[PDB]
């Protein structure tokens, strides 16, 4: 997915080059889905980098091609299997979860994201008296955008 | 006369710990799967 | 069934290589809701020469010896919450039905087949300790043995 014209939307001096703790977002602006340990793991396979302070496309586009498999998965997935994996959550199969169950996932495991993150995420979102949220829609209505 | 008991209970206890485990570890892997397709599609979002 | 032990294996398939060290047999036989001791395990691997020889196990090895050893296995999912009543009688001799975490610890890592600090740790990860430091047995009982 490697594109020329997003690197130089990246590039803001048009230096020719963008900061390595950018390449999360490049690969994410690109069409790939990595979680931030995948993008340290990937800079971190290749020594030459280990006192880079930028990276220029043709170094970004090396490590796509050398992690293209990888990367190729993190685009699979389709809403259908994050509701299935959320059932973890969810043992009574009740399609329900409690808004506060869910604030915890997201910032208490994993690679957490801020409360900030998650109160715009429940912007909107519906809950039920018994504060529990329908976790299908809510999966549904933050990828389907 | 309390040996047999207790190995039965650890037994139970091993298996107990696996599970717990294992299902902890699902939960990390569904939170991080999550949180990844949120900062792709946040990103996206806000570059275009 | 099989599709939720399939991802059980999965996860333990770290090297997504198909197969899985003999070593986590019995973690993975624990995992998707047996509680075999790991005499049982080292039996059912001895017995055969070809899992006896191996390496890692693929899942359809693994679905193999389940078979195999179906009935043994089942029987490591029969245990009653009685059936561990007097083992803690030996901590609570004027049946108040709770023991201090420092007793649990005691008995599970002095007595019979030793579990060590660690397992111990994680253990009381899922249980209740009120903030007096003691626990239910009868509730503790229930809950490792739910399933």
């Amino acid at each position: 997915r490697a594109n020329k014209d997003i690197f130089t939307l990246f590039d803001k001096k048009g230096q020719g080059a963008i900061a390595k703790d950018s390449l999360g977002d490049y690969l994410r602006a690109i069409g790939y889905n990595p979680t931030n340990q995948l993008v340290q793991d990937i800079i971190n396979a290749d020594s030459s980098l280990r006192d880079a302070s930028s990276l220029t496309l043709d170094q970004i586009t090396g490590l796509i091609e050398v992690n293209e498999k990888e990367l190729d998965a993190t685009t699979k997935a389709k809403t259908e299997d994050f509701v299935k994996a959320f059932q973890v959550f969810d043992k009574e199969s009740t399609g329900k979860v409690s808004v506060g169950d869910l604030r915890y996932m997201l910032t208490g495991l994993g690679e957490k994201l801020t409360d900030a993150e998650v109160d715009e995420l429940l912007k909107g979102v519906e809950v039920d008296s018994n504060g529990e949220i329908d976790y299908k829609k809510f999966i549904e209505d933050v990828l389907r955008q | 006369q309390i040996s047999q008991a207790i190995k039965y209970l650890q037994n139970n206890i091993k298996g107990f710990i696996i599970r717990q485990r294992v299902n902890d570890e699902m939960k990390v892997n569904c939170a991080t799967l999550l949180q990844a397709a949120y900062r792709g599609h946040s990103i996206r979002a806000n570059v275009f």
